[PDB]
């Protein structure tokens, strides 16, 4: 589950390229594909 | 403490007596 205001970001950007908001894209990538890394070995580890 | 390193993203050994035990 991501949060409000956290997929907004990523889905287009409300401002002209500030470097602000660049490292605010790399955050909710950050915290979207955190998730992943851990879902794609948890039906891994399932059949354990 | 250096931020310069991270601000980018966005030798000898001696021998001593001792007393070893596992």
């Amino acid at each position: 589950a991501i949060a409000s205001e956290a997929l907004s970001l990523l889905s287009n950007t409300y401002v002209d390229g500030t470097e602000i908001d660049s490292s605010l894209r790399i955050r909710a990538i950050q915290q979207m594909a955190r998730n992943l890394r851990t879902v794609l070995d948890s039906f891994e580890r399932g059949t354990a | 403490r250096g931020m310069d390193d991270v601000a980018r993203h966005l030798p000898v050994n001696a021998r001593v007596p001792a007393d070893l035990v596992i």
